[PDB]
């Protein structure tokens, strides 16, 4: 779905700095827009409005995968994190940045599935949600899955292959080092709990195996950056303390 | 050219998505009753169930038809008169009725519909009952779905010595239908 | 669709031979062509024989050129797979597969089947 | 009255009728809709999706991981394809399990081409030239590279590009391309082959995958609603 | 003048093109097991036939009309109440139904009619279904025909103490025809 | 709703109603038509088309190829004609299995003009004379050449023209002329004469054939679809 | 149904030159269109649209008649064959001339059918094509009559005196020596397989007996000559070899 070929290695470095906040990203261009909609309003707005860096998790040889949930995974980031749970409503937008670095010498490919209401494995479809609010909601170090998501069923019941009809980038070590996707807010409703629904679901699977040469790092690092765009909560409730 | 490809074409078929089944006993037969209740759900089908779970969310007039079929039951020469039922939709979450007498059954704010036998199936339109913008065929966060009422029949005339059987067919025609983010489909079985 | 089932598989000697077979379904095995793949145990698919259907030409491995034989008949519907001089290397998981034709290529191949396993070497 | 005359067909419900019926809540107030990213307008359009073919099917493969892997394993310079595949979208266990596949499993008919496209996954550092190949149908697989390089066909350079598409025309007889399962439909042959021999920089592992996606286009269309169900 | 000599007026006539044999009875009668399936030919008739046959190739829009006509069988006193009958088209080439259980009898995409006896004969329109620009009365090449799918009826009120036999009378109305090549007619018996 | 009243023929199928019915299959993309030649508007134009008439259906010429030969014997001057056919289009064995006939075998009437044709199939070098004759309906059938001369015909030589049309008027008492088996429908008389005696040059075989077509004219039509089939 | 009465012996010689080929017709005029229908398009275009000789085949006393195929006959022709066999699809027009000389001595009447579908005796029609694809297709040959297709029965169900409402010409030997006929392509199908079905049927049957004087040639000669007209097959397929 993902076909092109910006250059290779790379070209020049130009740094997002939003507030605060400063990546320097590869390049900035091949970024996917989620369904062709950019995120858009129906307060810390610039102050909130910036990328945090989730926990840096490693992938080797053995991997299964990796996934998280949004809002959840920056339920503890400063201005975003408060403004969300001292809200009984919430919507926001993502630009999701996948970072993942090698050289010349590794080789593999890897999918950043964007799947908004991923409900994850329980074919209980005499009723989803199931695994307890704590188990579904593992925050910023993310969730894995296995050979409980089985990453061939995309941990739902359907076969990974056709887990490209939700937007996604592939990150291919010959290619691309990093993968962008601004995700809008998906629901079925205006604005909604931020708290107990979760709008989308990063999904990070090996859809090539990592191989190194002779002896190199044993293995490589992938990181995940996630920025709100668009943020609104209603109604300046409770302070407590 | 691609019509017979749209969303709605794609729908526009009547598919059966239960099959109640009531009677009208001269004794107790309290199992039916005389009445039977159904929780209206595409999910107890499969062949709506899959062709609506392409997608995960959708709005959707819904057009109901029923189907009364009648027959003895036992190896008797016993008559009977032609039978009137009473269709029940109850709007989502209402009092749910249970014996054939109760006062749900004179519902002032539910529809209700009397079908005389022997002539065109019955028919009703109920429009998009969301409670949300669109119906979530499947859910996340924290089964019930989304609910689109009860169905509640009854036979309405009295206790006939020579017991009659029926079954009351429902028929769920999506009109008007729009959807949003596609999953891929379900491979197996559910 | 078409689901052929895996016949004369079992336990021989070093030095001895083997014949297998494959009946037809879903299509008349003279379309598509048939052949077999011994996955050694703990390793990858490992391509042995290849036989066309229609248009008879045999294609082997190197590893067992010359020594096995693989025959056609699409009257029976059935493949033959004749192994001969047989050795304990020779031990692995069979398997027949009908592909495009009669190329020996990890797949290339449709419809496989369970899996028949000839143990040549099972005295010590 | 107005004298009137019931004909036949009265009193029959067809299931594919176009009736309006007495709405059984009068007034009620529906929630208005939003604008929620990815409407669907037809189905046509989901198979126009760039989709991942599970090429290796085999045994131990099949249902698993490794079905949408194409190992560049290290065999003979015997032109015996890496990799060949039936255009019968239906009638070829691979391309039926594609979006594109599960759309086409509900119609009698299909027009139009379709494109594959392969993304390579290899060792930058590694270099060589495949040849993808179609062969309009009717005619035997082509065996030898010889034979596909006759075909329509492009020379896919690994070092170059990652990733090659290649559309095959819409080479038919009839208007509508049967979507059955016939005998022996014609149907393409898409097939990459070992122009050379994979060229490997230092010490890489050696081995590498392709994956491939399939799509239909904007000329490609449906008719004659068919199904089934368990 | 010559309207009522014009290839639309030589066929604008109903003709009969089988007769389906089914039942509902209280046991064992697997032979009709309330169902028939028969397979759309004008090649079972004569009239209609030879009609279709002074020409090659023809396009012709498809309108059938069914009759149907009840009966006891068994010298018996017995009762039934007026019976529902179920007749499907099943599109050119589509699951053929055995049992009158099975799936395919849910037909998410074929077209079903029910119909309810004593009322107007019942009647449906089948546009051009040819996978072809025409339709072959005689082929040549390397019987089917063209094939226009099939019907299937059974009873679909559920087993009734007193056997019912039925018959299903189709008739074929080609409507908006045109026709290609001449051939000489066919002299003698089919 | 709006005051209605069901009148007599309600619920009744008139197999020859024209009535608008629910359509099965809705928004079914049918396969456009293609202009393949030979469309045919109405059944009057097959009738139109010239056809071989078995004039010879004598017990072992019948059923057989020689059923179409009109063998130019060598008998006496014998005014005794050599052919005659009773123009009864349906109601006389031989005029009934052409096309102009087969037509003609279902319907109840029929009008307009005839046209008897014949080519004549001798050795070139031969000549004569000959005589087509037709006699208005009732007359007997003339018998001698003097008789046959008296009536509607043309003086074909065989030297100079090969072919020869012979027009039969449309003579006849009422507007539609009976296309069933009457008694004894009247009905023309084509019938030709040995105006002279073959003359026949050096060696040949002295016996030659001519053989006969009919067709109907542009103001040939036909009413009260009428039919049979067994 | 073709009473026409061109002059009768000869009168000019006009021969008709189609790339390398030559033929030198009898003259040229009384030629009939099939349905007034002239062969259309919808590549070896002018080197392929070239008419081919077929095998000459004798007419004596007791002959039956002969049949052929099209575009089967043509098979083993040059261009003609090659794009038809390397091809899936193709359609094709033809020019049919059917030439048949004798003297002012010689007597009887030929009729040349073109059959659209012409299938062959079978009377199962409850499975038409029948024969083996070898034998219903006889190539260049040419199949025969006999008194496997029966002459009356115009071998196919139909009483011989009715073929006049295909399209035809009689070669009538005191009038003319040629027959022409312009066949365009007929076919329920804009375009289709060409190896697999036929799409006309050549007939020519004795409707009058041969007659010669007291002796001279025991039999005479009746030759054809087909030309493929507007020929588009798709698409450059395999060029095996």
């Amino acid at each position: 779905s993902p076909n092109i070929e910006a250059c290779g290695y790379s070209d020049r470095v130009l740094q997002l700095t939003l507030g605060n906040s400063t990546i320097t990203t590869q390049e900035a261009a091949n970024s996917v827009v989620a369904y062709g909609r950019w995120p858009e309003y129906l307060e810390p707005d610039v102050a909130a409005c910036r990328f945090y860096t989730l926990d840096t998790v490693s992938w080797t040889k053995e991997s299964r995968g990796w996934w998280w949930k949004l809002p959840d995974a920056l339920r503890d980031m400063g201005l975003f994190g408060q403004n969300m749970y001292y809200h009984y409503l919430g919507r926001s937008g993502y630009t999701v940045h996948v970072q993942c670095n090698a050289s010349k010498f590794h080789q593999g490919a890897l999918g950043v599935f964007a799947v908004p209401e991923m409900c994850l494995a329980g074919d209980s479809n005499t009723t989803t949600m199931h695994t307890s609010y704590q188990n579904a909601n593992p925050g910023e170090k993310g969730g894995t899955f296995t050979g409980c998501p089985v990453d061939y069923l995309l941990g739902n019941g359907t076969l990974l292959g056709n887990a490209f009809v939700f937007p996604h980038q592939i990150i291919n070590l010959r290619t691309n080092n990093c993968a962008t996707l601004v995700l809008p807010y998906v629901n079925s409703l205006s604005i909604d709990s931020m708290v107990k629904h979760n709008n989308w679901g990063i999904a990070i699977l090996p859809l090539a195996p990592l191989n190194f040469a002779s002896e190199s790092s044993p293995e490589i690092p992938i990181t995940l950056t996630i920025a709100p765009m668009c943020c609104e909560f209603n109604g300046l409730r409770n302070i407590t303390l | 050219s691609r019509s017979e490809s749209s969303i709605e074409s794609f729908f526009a078929r009547g598919a059966c998505v239960t099959i109640m089944t009531v009677d009208n006993p001269a004794s107790t037969t309290n199992k039916d009753k005389l009445f039977a209740v159904w929780k209206i759900t595409y999910k107890d089908t499969v062949q709506l169930r899959r062709k609506l779970e392409f997608f995960t969310y959708s709005r959707f007039d819904m057009e109901l038809t029923f189907v009364v079929t009648a027959n003895f039951t036992e190896t008797n020469n016993g008559h009977a008169l032609n039978q009137v039922y009473q269709i029940m939709y109850v709007p989502p979450g209402a009092p749910v009725p249970e014996k054939w007498d109760d006062y749900t059954w004179q519902t002032s704010s539910n529809p209700s519909i009397f079908y005389t036998y022997g002539t065109a199936p019955a028919r009703i339109s109920v429009p998009y009952v969301g409670i949300s913008n669109a119906y979530s065929h499947f859910y996340d966060g924290f089964a019930s779905l989304n609910d689109f009422g009860i169905l509640a029949v009854r036979v309405v005339n009295d206790h006939n010595p020579t017991k009659v059987t029926s079954k009351i067919r429902v028929y769920l025609k999506p009109k008007h239908i729009r959807v949003w983010c596609p999953r891929p489909p379900r491979a197996v079985a559910y | 669709q078409v689901q052929l089932q895996e016949s004369g598989g079992g336990s021989v000697q070093p030095g001895g031979s083997l014949t297998l077979s494959c009946a037809a379904s879903g299509y008349a095995v003279s379309r598509y062509s048939m052949g077999w793949f011994r996955q050694a145990p703990g390793k990858e698919n490992e391509g042995v024989a290849a036989i066309d259907s229609s248009g008879v030409g045999t294609t082997y491995a190197d590893s067992v050129k010359g020594r096995f034989t693989i025959s056609r008949d699409n009257a029976k519907d059935t493949v033959y797979l004749r192994m001969n001089s047989l050795k304990p290397e020779d031990t692995a998981i069979y398997y027949c597969a009908s592909g495009f034709g009669l190329s020996l290529s990890r797949y290339t191949y449709a419809y496989w089947g369970q899996g028949t396993q000839v143990t040549v070497s099972s005295h010590h | 009255g107005l004298p009137v005359m019931n004909t036949p067909g009265s009193n029959q419900y067809l299931t594919a009728d176009n009736f309006q019926s007495p709405c059984a809540l009068p007034e009620f107030d529906v929630t208005p809709p939003i604008d929620i990213p990815g409407e669907v307008k037809n189905m046509m359009e989901l198979a126009e999706i760039d989709t991942m073919i599970p090429f290796d099917l085999s045994a131990t493969k099949k249902n698993t991981m490794e079905m949408y892997r194409v190992r560049l394993s290290d065999k003979p310079h015997t032109d015996d394809p890496i990799l060949c595949l039936s255009l019968s979208p239906a009638s070829d266990p691979r391309l039926s399990h594609t979006m594109l596949g599960e759309i086409l499993n509900y119609y009698t008919h299909w027009a139009g081409s379709l494109k594959f496209t392969f993304l390579f996954c290899g060792s930058m550092m590694a270099t060589g030239k495949l040849l993808v190949s179609y062969a309009p149908p009717g005619a035997d697989p082509p065996k030898k590279r010889k034979e596909a390089m006759l075909g329509t066909h492009v020379i896919w350079d690994i070092g170059l590009q990652s990733s090659c598409t290649m559309v095959v025309p819409w080479i038919s007889n009839t208007t509508y391309r049967q979507t059955i399962d016939d005998s022996f439909t014609e149907g393409g042959y898409i097939s990459v082959f070992y122009q050379t021999r994979i060229v490997v920089p230092l010490s890489t592992p050696r081995e590498m995958d392709i994956l491939g996606f399939v799509s239909a286009c904007n000329d490609f269309s449906v008719r004659l609603l068919r199904d089934t169900t368990h």
